[PDB]
């Protein structure tokens, strides 16, 4: 199919008209950040030539 | 940059190779639609909010914080004035309470 | 097409299957980079058939009904002015989907300032949002709206400042 690229949302917008909010949720996300690799060391010598 | 909504905190939590941020957000839910007005003209003067927004819910007019419907009574303390009603653009007329008023009034 | 030439080749072991996943990773970094870049949001936001923004003129920057393509005017100006094995895979997001992510960013942002950005979209009249952008920087409300139309002026102008810029600079 073609994608989607989200659900359309008309804003009401008018010159005198305002939403406020009433209410309110405390919502708790994840981020997820790498910081380190496996730290690696090849003896080169012994790689080459055992 | 921590979070989707306004950021209220973040807790940290180690992870293999990585780390993992909790991100606590505020957000705004259960909006209600309101007629605003940019001022208030009172005595020929107009009146700004200091921190909120002019907001009416059909029939009265209050000043409310703007990330929660707080309605309060439009007053001196919560409003300043600059300048007369003939310049805004949109201003609509509505009193102005005064706390000082029943004080020398009793 | 050489069979000798890969049956030498094959004596080399994997350089191959290297070379291909290290092309494969950044072909896909790119698509990850254009969805992390335009796809910030997931409400694809229109803006209102009247454009009555307390005279503030939008109408290089929105998408032009005229065109196609959809593009805005600088878009679209933007768009012009820039000019064995091998094989050129295309982008996942197409022109016309990234101008409708710039759109549905645009019509957010002007019909509801920051808002949609955290939450719902919450509208707000354009003259007002101004007003707290104008807060935010530490000036106060009244400047914005006695100045309004001095505001909305100097805006248009810089906007086609910009215009003509673009298409006078190679
Ligand atoms: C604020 O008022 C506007 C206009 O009355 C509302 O917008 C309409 O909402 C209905 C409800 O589903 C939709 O069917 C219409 O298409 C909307 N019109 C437009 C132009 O968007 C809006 O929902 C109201 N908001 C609140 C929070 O009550
Ligand atoms: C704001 O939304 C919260 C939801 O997070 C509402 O809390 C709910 O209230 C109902 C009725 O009192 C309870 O049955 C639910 O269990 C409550 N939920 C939670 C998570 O406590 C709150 O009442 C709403 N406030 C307003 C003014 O609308
Ligand atoms: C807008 O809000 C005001 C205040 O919350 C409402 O005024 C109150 O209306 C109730 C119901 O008639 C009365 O019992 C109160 O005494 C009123 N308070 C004041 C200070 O007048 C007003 O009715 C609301 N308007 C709408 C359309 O909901
Ligand atoms: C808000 O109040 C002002 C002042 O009371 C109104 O302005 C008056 O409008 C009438 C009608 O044309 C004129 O005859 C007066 O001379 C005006 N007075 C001033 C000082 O300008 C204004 O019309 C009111 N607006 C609303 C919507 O009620
Ligand atoms: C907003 O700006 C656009 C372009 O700056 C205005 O469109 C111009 O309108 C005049 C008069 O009708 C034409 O002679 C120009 O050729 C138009 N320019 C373009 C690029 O189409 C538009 O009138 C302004 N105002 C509104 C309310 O949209
Ligand atoms: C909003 O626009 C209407 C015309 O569509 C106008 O009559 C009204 O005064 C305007 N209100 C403000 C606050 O600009």
């Amino acid at each position: 199919y073609t994608m989607s690229l989200g659900a359309e949302n008309s804003v009401a917008y008018s010159n005198n008209s305002i939403a406020i909010p009433t209410n309110f949720t405390i919502s708790v996300t994840t981020e997820i950040l790498p910081v380190s690799m496996t730290k690696t060391s090849v003896d080169c010598t012994m790689y080459i030539c055992g | 940059f921590c979070g989707k909504g306004y950021h209220l905190m973040s807790f940290p939590q180690s992870a293999p190779h990585g780390v993992v941020f909790l991100h606590v957000t505020y957000v705004p839910a259960q909006e209600k639609n309101f007629t605003t007005a940019p001022a208030i003209c009172h005595d020929g003067k107009a009146h700004f909010p200091r921190e909120g927004v002019f907001v009416s819910n059909g029939t009265h007019w209050f000043v409310t914080q703007r990330n929660f419907y707080e309605p309060q009574i439009i007053t001196t303390d919560n409003t300043f004035v600059s300048g007369n009603c003939d310049v805004v653009i949109g201003i609509v007329n509505n009193t102005v309470y005064d706390p000082l008023q029943p004080e020398l009034d009793s | 097409d050489s069979t000798e030439c890969s049956n030498l080749l094959l004596q080399y072991g994997s350089f191959c299957t290297q070379l291909n996943r290290a092309l494969t990773g950044i072909a896909v970094e790119q698509d990850k980079n254009t969805q992390e870049v335009f796809a910030q949001v997931k409400q694809i936001y229109k803006t209102p058939p009247i454009k009555d923004f307390g005279g503030f003129n939008f109408s290089q920057i929105l998408p032009d009904p005229s065109k196609p393509s959809k593009r805005s005017p600088i878009e679209d100006l933007l768009f012009n002015k820039v000019t064995n094995g091998l094989t050129v895979l295309p982008p996942l997001l197409t022109d016309e989907m990234i101008a409708q992510y710039t759109s549905a960013l645009l019509a957010g942002t002007i019909t509801s300032g920051w808002t949609f950005g955290a939450g719902p979209a919450l509208q707000i009249p354009f003259p007002m949002q101004m007003a707290y952008r104008f807060n935010g920087i530490g000036v106060t409300q009244n400047v914005l709206y006695e100045n309004q139309k001095l505001i909305a002026n100097q805006f248009n102008s810089a906007i086609g400042k910009i215009q003509d810029s673009l298409s006078s600079t190679p």
